[PDB]
Parts: structure tokens; sequence; C-alpha cells
């Protein structure tokens, strides 16, 4: 059903999405 | 773009450079209508006319009379002449198992007739067609190989006579031929 | 590269130009005649476009397209179909056998043809320098 | 128990053979979003690979899997031989299974576990975990239907624990206890203590060995018997083949020394990772190596049954095909089958049982079973770019 | 806090001592630690105009730079003067908690994020492009597109191919701004030896992906099972490595300096390389027409060293079973005798019988391609006209007799041993048997793989197996042999 | 002592490979195994400033 490069580009989000969800808890931890 | 004169209820081409794709489609309305016209039927059939038949075969028969009195030109002429009136006045929808067997059986008369006279090309060519039409036998590789050591060249004359006892390798003619084209090709390369 | 639009033109040119219900109905077999010899050359072409695509030459997207196109011309000769019953009542079935011989006859006629033009390029390419006779 | 409706997702399998010069390099970028997916921590966490995204990891996959392969060894599941549509629905049940057990693992490690009871950050937690499950294995399936080189659950525990070779010999961890900065890495401390301390002799000789971290000895000897695995994971037996049916067909059947492909030796280390806790609440070491010899080659001469490969099955096999031994009758086959296959398969237990008790004694960084895990997982690469042809 | 960063810089240069020096070394110690003769490699660079050379020139740093790195960092390790387990890393204080470190995950979130994805992406199209022949999927589609529909009306010439060959993609993406129809009268221009304007290295970079675009199109037209396309393809591969038209006297056409006005004129009965060694070394000139004797001396070195083939034991082989029987696997097994149309006609019974049959040894019949495989490679080809320095390739077909067809894959083969044509058999001419060693006369091995396997019924069943010189004209094998299928 | 016997039987036809044939053995999986652990190397070495950063 799944193209090999959407889920290499699923992972890859999925991973940036996880990191900016800590920077985003970081930084209103920092400012508030 | 086309457009076509009413009378003659011929379709024609403009002015341009046409494409060959679309040149042979409107040349094959253009045969294909003048032939639908001449069935003068509503729904038409496909078993063929045995009128135009039997006037092809006896123009054909007038070919095989100059045959018989030695008089290969006009013999070759009439040849001609019906291969032509039965590839050009003949409907399409014409029985193709009964079209094919009298045009082979008629080119083959030709092709006989053409290399006994000496145009060795017009039968080497003519011997492809029906050689890649699919009639595929030895006697069509005897006047084939014959020909093409006749025209002088024996790298293709070797193929084909190679092909030839390919079919049927007790045949005696094909086994000379390629004794002939070995013995000549020796001299075209030592 | 087809006469699937000719037949097109013909039928937009009968709107205007008063054509001949002859000439109309003639330029539909060579539509039919087309769409035959495509069908059955694309059916005895499958295995070799098969092969290669199994083998790993001939690229995924043309196998696609290679689909579409069997899809495209059955659908096109169906279409063909419907467009000999509307154009004459009674007529639709022997069509087909009409449109098969017709095909295999036209298809013998281009060989046929031909072979004055590659009698020429043969003169043209072994350098023969023939005669009105033969040489 | 076969039927059922799949709008699961499943990636494509392809039509055309997939080229070597893609299998590497699909293989390396699974392996690179494996690991870096494995290295981050989640983001539910309060308290201060477990704690990452992989805290239950590929361990669903391999339960399923193996409660699937033991139904299948238990001949419950009564699969049909050669259906393709039926070994489909198999692998579909064997996807639903793996699924379900990501999300119970996953519920019972979000509950139980460490991350605390207290709600919407919780639902953010096991949908996290869960995802992450699911596009592990997902990966897992697009390394196994012939995109990477194949076997994804070996290639990731291979390449897991050539990572653990590669961390204890090369970490940069420093570690200071009174004496002074140490690093746990081995050839990191050994150019360090070169590089830094005066009396250079002293600081070669307690570089080279010292009971408190991983040693360069260890390091050295760890490559010595990564080259003695990669000479001994050869010695094929090549046996002629020579088929009957389509005449004229040669080729040869070899015969692995580790004929059995390190699938006992684990279970034996199973098997003494669990007697020690019983016999601790209830000369060794002769008693200790002749166990451990004796126990594998007998694990290896039952695993030979279990798994499918017997002698009596690869000789049915070779009379389903039709390929005879080469200048030997036809029972010969048999015979001679016979007397190749359970020595062979029982000796090669008894040289990776031996590899094992060599790398407890010599002291390697990993065990014996885990480096030769991991070679037979790059060699059975080696060996599929060998028939397909690799550069 | 569970680890210390090492801000005192006692530890950050140590490790990254090590993670340089084990990078650098292994290269130290591999930089530090690093059959058949060509006559044409020397010749060719003096017959090759300046222009192609001039396109052809057209088209240990690290180390040095780590060990003076490891210099300047070993010496401020050395400059620096020096229970509780407390864990740290090696890894810099500011590199992780100072100014640097919104610096840092923003490098690594857009290095992640674009250079992986963008990278991967722009790599997996450029690979999924190309196909498993080295040509782009458009191109293959584009000679698919056009065989499909090419009728067997028209003949195949040397110039149809050109026709079908300038619409390929990958000229066009060398070159965007220019249409195939001037690829087209470009490659015209190429084999008809004129000279072209300011597109002259268009023209050769043209001709150097015409070599690839030959090789796939004569595979898909070879396993398409149309066997007129793939001889007029090679024959136009012929034509446009050696850039002379094809024409009935072409073989001595290829030759390096000749007359081509004053030959065509004077003499046309020479057709053949051997035909034309008939002649005397003196009386070559004349005929020839070129006249001048050093000229004369480097076209009759270079006539003389052109290879031909010549068959002497043709036959099938069933490996491990010397009867051909049904529903076998046989492999064509053809002996080829390279000849240098100079040594007239080496006759089959003095062949010494050795080296004729294939040895029954398991080890050798397991894959008897092997020892074609021990067989050195072609050398260099002699011509000069294509840009790039060229291996003579040689390409096979067979042909199913009955059908006219082809009915497998093309084998494309550069395994010959050429030290047949050597000067040291330079006695042997055509202008007898007396002092020579026929064991130095090597026989080589044509051993090619038949794609189908052999029909069900038993009877007498004929292929006709061609091999052709690719980058020369010389005297082909065209050859038809049975299989007496016996059971 | 019989089971050895026929083990080292066995081993004496065992087709040990050549040096020419261990040479590209090691030179394929050895360097894969160290390319394995370099590509993972990386990641743990360069995601621990991450995890003290983002955590």
């Amino acid at each position: 059903r799944v193209d090999p490069l959407v889920v290499l580009f699923l992972a890859v989000g999925f991973i940036f999405s996880v990191v900016a969800l800590h920077v985003i808890s970081k930084v209103a931890g920092k400012l508030f | 773009t086309l457009e076509y004169n009413a009378n003659s209820k011929l379709i024609t081409a403009s002015d341009a450079v046409v494409a060959l794709s679309t040149e042979t489609n409107i040349d094959q309305i253009n045969v294909l209508t003048t032939s639908l016209i001449g069935e003068t039927n509503p729904n038409f059939t496909p078993q063929p006319n045995e009128a135009l038949s039997k006037m092809i075969k006896g123009l054909f028969e007038s070919g095989m009379k100059n045959l018989q009195q030695k008089k290969l030109n006009e013999a070759l002429k009439n040849v001609s002449l019906a291969i032509e009136m039965a590839q050009r006045k003949r409907a399409p929808w014409e029985a193709f198992a009964i079209q094919l067997p009298e045009l082979h059986f008629m080119l083959r008369s030709k092709i006989d007739l053409c290399l006994i006279l000496g145009k060795h090309l017009e039968a080497l060519q003519d011997l492809d067609f029906l050689l890649g039409t699919g009639l595929i036998q030895p006697d069509v590789f005897v006047r084939k190989a014959d020909c093409l050591l006749k025209l002088r060249q024996w790298e293709e004359a070797r193929a084909t006579c190679e092909r030839g006892l390919a079919l049927a390798p007790e045949d005696m003619k094909l086994r000379a031929l390629l004794i002939e084209t070995a013995r000549n090709l020796a001299e075209y390369n030592g | 590269n087809d006469a699937h639009d000719l037949y097109f033109q013909i039928k937009e040119m009968s709107e205007n130009e008063k054509i001949h219900e002859k000439v109309l109905k003639a330029a539909l077999l060579n539509r039919g005649a087309e769409s035959v010899r495509r069908s059955l050359k694309l059916k005895e072409l499958a295995p070799q476009i098969n092969l290669l695509y199994k083998n790993g030459s001939i690229g995924e997207d043309y196998w696609k397209r290679f689909e579409t196109e069997v899809k495209l011309i059955e659908l096109e000769f169906k279409d063909t179909l419907q467009e000999a019953e509307r154009l004459q009542p009674g007529w639709v079935q022997l069509f087909v056998m009409v449109c098969k011989e017709i095909c295999f006859n036209q298809a013998l006629s281009r060989r046929y043809q031909s072979i004055l033009k590659r009698k020429e390029v043969c003169i043209k390419e072994w350098e023969l320098k023939i005669n009105n006779d033969g040489r | 128990f076969k039927p059922f409706e799949s709008f699961l997702p499943e990636v494509i399998a392809p039509e055309r053979k997939v080229p070597y010069n893609q299998k590497l390099i699909w293989t390396g970028v699974s392996l690179l979003i494996f690991l870096i997916l494995g290295q981050i921590p989640l983001y539910g966490i309060v308290s201060s690979n477990r704690g990452t995204l992989l805290e239950l990891g590929v361990s669903p996959i391999i339960t399923s899997s193996m409660i699937f392969q033991f139904l299948q060894g238990t001949q419950l599941l009564q699969i049909r031989p050669e259906s393709k549509q039926d070994r489909e629905l198999f692998q579909i049940a064997q996807k639903v299974c793996a699924i379900i057990l990501i999300l119970g693992q996953a519920l019972v490690v979000v509950m139980t576990g460490n991350y605390g009871a207290p709600l919407p950050i919780c639902l953010l937690l096991i949908f996290q975990l869960m995802f992450a499950s699911l596009i592990v294995m997902l990966l897992d399936e697009l390394l196994s239907k012939g995109y990477g080189l194949g076997s994804g659950i070996s290639l990731f525990t291979a390449t897991n624990i050539a990572e653990q070779i590669f961390w204890r010999a090369f970490a940069p961890t420093t570690v200071n206890s009174g004496r002074g900065k140490e690093f746990e890495g081995a050839v990191i401390a050994f150019f360090h203590l070169l590089a830094v301390r005066k009396d250079k002799k002293r600081a070669l000789v307690e570089a080279f060995y010292r009971t408190n971290l991983p040693n360069m000895f260890q390091v050295l000897m760890t490559v010595a018997i990564f080259l003695f695995v990669l000479y001994l994971q050869g010695f094929r037996y090549e046996l002629p083949i020579r088929s009957t049916k389509v005449r004229g067909q040669i080729g040869i059947y070899p015969i692995k020394l580790f004929y059995t492909s390190n699938t006992p030796i684990m279970l034996q280390s199973a098997l003494t990772s669990n007697i020690f806790l019983i016999s601790q609440i209830l000369i060794k070491t002769i008693v200790y190596i002749t166990f451990v010899l004796g126990s594998c080659a007998v694990f290896s001469k039952t695993w030979i049954e279990i798994s499918g490969t017997s002698p009596r099955d690869i000789a049915k096999q070779f009379k389903d095909q039709g390929m005879v031994i080469n200048g030997k009758r036809e029972t010969s086959i048999y015979r001679e089958l016979k007397k190749i296959i359970p020595t062979a398969a029982a000796f090669g237990g008894a040289t990776i049982g031996a590899l094992s008790v060599g790398s407890d004694l010599l002291g390697t960084l990993g065990s014996g079973a885990s480096i030769l895990m991991a070679t037979t997982t790059i060699y059975g690469y080696y060996e599929a770019a060998a028939k397909e042809g690799g550069f | 806090t569970n680890y210390e960063y090492d801000e005192a810089s006692e530890t950050w240069p140590s490790f990254i001592l090590t993670g340089l020096l084990m990078v650098v070394g292994p290269m130290t110690l591999l930089q530090i630690y690093q059959f058949n003769e060509e006559v044409f490699k020397n010749l060719n660079e003096e017959y090759t105009s300046d222009e192609i050379k001039q396109f052809r020139r057209k088209f240990n740093i690290i180390i040095i730079v780590g060990w003076i790195l490891v210099a300047i960092l070993l010496q401020r390790i050395n400059s620096n003067d020096a229970q509780s387990t407390s864990h740290g890393i090696a890894l810099p204080r500011f590199l992780v908690d100072g100014s640097a470190s919104p610096l840092l995950v923003v490098c690594y979130v857009a290095l992640l994020g674009l250079i992986l994805p963008y990278f991967v992406s722009r790599w997996w199209a450029r690979t999924q492009s190309y196909t498993k022949k080295g040509i782009h999927n458009v191109t293959a589609s584009n000679f698919v597109s056009n065989l499909v529909n090419y009728k067997p009306s028209e003949i195949v010439t040397t110039d149809l191919i050109l026709h079908w060959l300038s619409f390929a993609h990958e000229f066009k993406q060398f070159f965007p701004d220019l249409q195939p129809t001037d690829f087209e009268k470009l490659l015209q221009d190429h084999i008809n030896r004129r000279d072209s304007g300011k597109l002259n290295n268009a023209k050769f970079r043209i001709v150097a992906k015409c070599h690839s675009l030959l090789h796939g199109l004569l595979d898909i037209a070879c396993g398409f099972r149309n066997l007129d396309i793939a001889l007029g393809a090679i024959n136009t591969f012929k034509c446009i490595v050696q850039a002379v038209p094809l024409t009935p006297n072409c073989q001595i056409l290829q030759l390096p300096n000749v007359d081509k006005e004053h030959f065509i004129t004077k003499t046309g009965d020479i057709h053949t390389l051997g035909k034309l060694f008939t002649l005397e070394d003196a009386k070559i000139g004349e005929v020839l027409g070129i006249k001048d004797q050093a000229k004369l001396n480097e076209t009759l070195r270079v006539a003389s060293h052109i290879p031909n083939l010549k068959i002497i034991k043709a036959d099938f082989l069933v490996p491990g079973e010397n009867q051909v029987t049904p529903s076998s696997t046989p492999y064509i097994s053809l002996k080829v005798l390279v000849r240098s149309a100079k040594q007239p006609l080496i006759p089959t019974s003095l062949i010494p019988e050795e080296n004729l049959t294939e040895p029954q040894d398991f080890e050798s019949q397991r894959d008897p391609f092997a020892m074609m495989s021990k067989q050195p490679l072609v050398p260099y080809s002699f011509a000069p006209f294509f840009p790039t320095k060229r291996r003579g390739s040689w390409c096979c077909l067979v042909s199913s007799q009955k059908d006219g067809k082809i009915l497998q894959t093309p084998i494309i083969i550069e395994k010959l041993s050429y030290k047949n044509l050597n000067d040291d058999k330079d006695f042997f001419d055509k202008r007898k048997h007396e002092k020579f060693d026929i064991n130095d006369w090597e026989i080589g091995t044509i051993k090619i793989p038949l794609g189908q396997p052999a029909p069900e019924t038993v009877g007498d069943f004929f292929f006709r197996v061609i091999v052709k010189s690719t980058d020369y004209f010389t005297t082909d094998l065209d050859i038809t042999m049975n299989m007496k299928v016996r059971d | 002592v019989e089971f050895v016997r026929e083990g080292t039987q066995f081993l004496a036809k065992c087709k040990k490979p050549d040096l020419k044939e261990y040479t590209k053995i090691v030179k394929a999986v050895g360097i894969g195994f160290i390319a394995v652990g370099i590509i993972g190397y990386a990641i743990k070495l360069i995601h621990i400033p991450i995890r003290y950063v983002i955590v």
C-alpha cells in the first residue's frame, strides 16, 4: 500500500515532530 | 486538414507536409470507399466476388498463354497486370484465405518468370515479400539464394542458403547452391 | 500516431459538408481495422514486454502505461462497436468478422506496397547501378 | 481461523527484482532510521533502550513471530503448503497479532512502568510509543519484502550488538574513581594514557590490561576471534548434485559448518541464565566446558528435526525436485546424507560452543554467540551479494 | 547532573585524537602499501585528431591535513599540566551548554530533516530513472515506443536507427537548447566525416553516449525478438565507431587514411581486407591511393591487426552429459580461430585435438563459463573518430531458424586472446606450411548460455548463432548448427 | 572419543577456504561490520548532547 519514500518521509517527519515538541516544551519552560 | 470532391467520392489531403501514417490512412479510406461503392449491398459479406476473381484468373491465364509461346516479356507484363488488378480492384473484405493463396500463386509464377527473364532485383524483392508474408518453403530459398548469387552479395546469400538447408536438409539444389556460395565467397575473401 | 481522430474529423465534416453515407461508413472500418491490428499486436507483444519488465530493462512507468493502453484499446474497440451499432441497424455483429478480415488484408496491402520503396532503398544502399533490366 | 478483512498498512512488494545497489542503501537508510529512532527520548516522561521510543522496541515483532512459528511447528494452524493466498493470510494474521501485541505491551509499559499514572500527556505517551513501534514494524516489513538485504530483525540485533562492541571499544564517556580521568573506551584510554602521563612504559602496561574497564588486549582478542569466526563461517562441505528431471543442470548443494546458524546456543544461554537463578536460591571449569560442548551438540541435533532441515526432510526435498548425488546411487543420497548432516550439525554446535567458551575465557567485549550472530547475518548478506553480483 | 562535559579542556582533544588517528592511520597504511598485448594503444593517439584529443582532455591531501592536525593537537595535549564515581563525557562544555547550544540544535534539525530526505529522494529518483542496462527510463520507453509501431514495411537502414536514436532523452539532458532533429543531423555529420560548427563538442559527447545507447537499443530489440533491427543496430554501431557509412566496400574504408574518391573511382573489385592483402606490399599503395610509405606501413600494420573469426568445432554441449536430451539446458559452445586477413586457411585437421574437447572434470563442468572468463581482455580498438579510448567488444545473438527471430538476450563478450595476431607470426602471409608450432596458435572459446531450455519433442532442431564485431567492419561469423536431440 | 574422530573425519573433507577466498570474505564482511559500527556509533555519540539539550 505504502511506497518506501513515503515511509522515510513519515519517519523523518515523525522524529522531527518529537524533537520540535521537546523544543516547544523547553522554550515554554524558559519563557514561562 | 482534409476536404474532398463530392462527385468523385474520393478523400484527398490538403497541401501540407502530411505524415506517412496520416497519408496511408487517407489512401486506405480512399480504396475502401471506392470498393464499398462497388459493393452495392446494404449488408456486404466476407465471401469474395466470383466474377472479379474469374476475370483476374482469365487475365492471368493470358499471361500463361504468353508463357507457353516463349514470349517472356508479354507474359511478365500480363502477370504483373493481373497482380495489380488483384491488388487494386479486389475488395479488402474479399476472403483472405482465398486472396492470399491466389496472390502467392500468381506471385510465385511472376517471380519464376522474372528470374528466367533476367530482372533479378525485382524477383529478389518480390520473393522477400513472399517470404515475409509467411509461405516459408525451400522452393522459395532456392530462387532467393540463386538471385543473391546473381546480384553478387555473398554474405546475405550464405545466410539465405543455410536457412534453405534449415528447412529440408535433403534438398539437392540447396546443397549445390551452398557449395557455389562458399566457392565464390572464398573469392570474395581470399 | 493513429487514425482514431481521423474518423472523428470526417464525423465533424459530416455536419457541414453533406457527405455521402458510404464514405462515413467506410471511414469507420479503418478505425476498426486499426483497433483490431493494435489489439492482436498487443496480445502477441504482451509476453515480450512482460519478459523485459521482469528482466529489468523497460521500466515500470512504461509497464503501467502499457496496462493503460490495453484497457484503452479494449474500451476503444467497444466504442467502435457502439458507433457501428448506431450507424446501421443489424450490422453490429458481421462488422467484427469483416473488421478482422480487412485488418489482415490491409496489413498485406501495406506490406506489398512497400516493396517499391524497399527496392529503391536497396539500390541506394548496395550500389547496384542497375539498368532497365537486371544487373 | 484463516479469513480476515485486510485494510492494514503493508508495503508494496517489488515486481522487478531490486538490484544490490539499492539493497545496500535501503538497508543503510532503514538502519539509520531505526537507530535514530532508538536513541531519542519520549515527550511524556516526567520523572527522572529504556526511556526511549524503543522502550519495547523490536520485542513485540519478535514475540508474535515466535508465537506463530511455535504454532506452525505445532501444526495447529494447518497452513496450506503452496497456496500464496493462504501464506499471505498467515502474514496478515501475523501483522494483526503484532499490532495487537504492540498496543497491549505498550499499555502495560505505560500503566505499570515508571512513567507514573498521572492524562492527555498519558494519551500522547501511549500514541507516541505505539506509533513508534508501528513504524519500526512497518520498516521491518520494508526490509523483509526485498527492498533491503533482508531479515530486518536479524539486521537490527546484529547492528545493535555490533554497536555494543564499538561502544565498549570506543566510549568517550570518562569515569574518574579517585585515581584520575579514565575512559570507558579501551583504545581511547590507550592513546590518552600514552599521550598524557609520563613513564609511558608503565602507562603502556596499565592501558594494556586493567581489570576495571574494558582493555585494549580484550579488543585485540575480539579482533582475533572475529577473524577466526570469519575463517570458521566458511567450511562449506560441497557435495555434488546432479538433476534428473531436467537433465544436465549441475550445481552444488552447500552444507555450512554452522548448519543450525546460531539458533541453539542462544537457547543454551537462556537455559544457563535460568538455571543459575534456581541453583543459587536452591574442576568446575572442565565440567563447564564439557557441558557447553555436549549441551550445544545435543541442542543442535534436537533442533535439526524441529527446524525442518532434517536429513529425512532434505532427502524428501531431493526426491521431490529430482537431484541425485553425482556418481552415487538413488538411496545412496540418503545414506551419504545421514552420514554427513547430523555429524556436521552436531559438530557445528560443538564449534559454536567452544567459540563461546573461548569468548568467555579470553574476555571478549561481547559474547561469542553475539559476535557469531552478527557475522552470520553479514555473511548471509555477503552470500546474497555473491549470488546476485555486488559491488 | 548525570554527565560532566570537561570544562577544563583536559579531555576533548584526547578523544578527537583517536577519532582522527583511527581514520587517518589505516588510510596511510593503504596508500603507502600501494595479459593480452595492445598494439593500437600507441597508434590510436597518432591518428586521433587534435579536436578529439582536446575533447578527451576536457572530459593524499586529507592524510597530510590529518597529520598536521595531529601534530598541533598533540602539542596542545602535551601543553596541559595533567570513592564517588562521577560519570562524564569527553565532549566539551561550550559545545553543549553555552550559547552554541541553539546553534547546534538548529544545525542538527536542519541537517536531519533536510540533508537526509532531499538527498535520499534525489538519489532515489536518479537511481529509479536509469535502468539495469545503463539507459534512462523514458529513453527506454521511447525505444519501445518507436519499436512497437515499427511495421515491417520499411527495411532498416543505417539512417533509421539514427532517427530512432536521436530521440533519446539522455541527449536532451546534455543539451536542452536544441531539438532532436538537429541531433540526427549531427550524428549524420559524425558518420559522414563532416566538419561540424559550434557544436563539435556536442557531437563528440553525443557519440560517447551513443555507445551505451546503441547497446541498450540492441538489448531491447534483440530481447523483443526482431532480428533485422538488431543486426542493423550492430551494423550502425560499427558505422558510428569506425565513422564510415555502410557500403559494400566499407571494410577498407575503415582503414585510417585512404583516398576515398580515388578508390571508388579506380578499383571497385576489392571489397575485403582479405582480398586487399592478396596484392603485394608495394602494389597495395597504388591501388589504395595513399602513396606515402610511412602511411602505407601504418595502414598495413592496422589492417593486419583487425580480428577475423573462423569456426573450428562449433556444436552444442550439455554440462555433465555428452548427449543432448529433451528438456535439458544446453549451452552454445563454439570455438573461434581468430585470424588477421593475412593467414591463409589454417586447416581443421591440423588442430591437435587436445584443446578442442572440454575437460570432463567436475570443477570445470560445474560452470563452464569460468574457462572463458580466464581468457584475457580484448585490447583497444583502432577507431580514432570515436572519442573515448574504447575496448573492442564482441556481441552475439542466436536465432531460431523456423521462426526467423531471436530467442534470448544477446551476450556481449570481451574475453578473447589476440596473441594469434602479433608480430611473432608475421612470416605466415597469404603471398605455406613450414616452421611453425601449431600449439602456439591459440583457439579461443565462446561459451554462450542458451536462454530457453531444450524443447520437449525429439527431432533435429536448428539454431543460427551469429557473432558480430563491434568497433570493426571485419569478416564476421554467421553460422547455423543443429542440435541432434536423441533422448 | 568416537564422535570427535568422526567430526575431524568430516572436517578433513570440509573444503577449508583459501587465502584468496578468505581475503574477499574479510574485505566484505569485516568492512561492512566496521561500517555498521561507525554508522551506529555516530548516532549514539551525537545523541548525547542532543539528549542533554533537547531532553
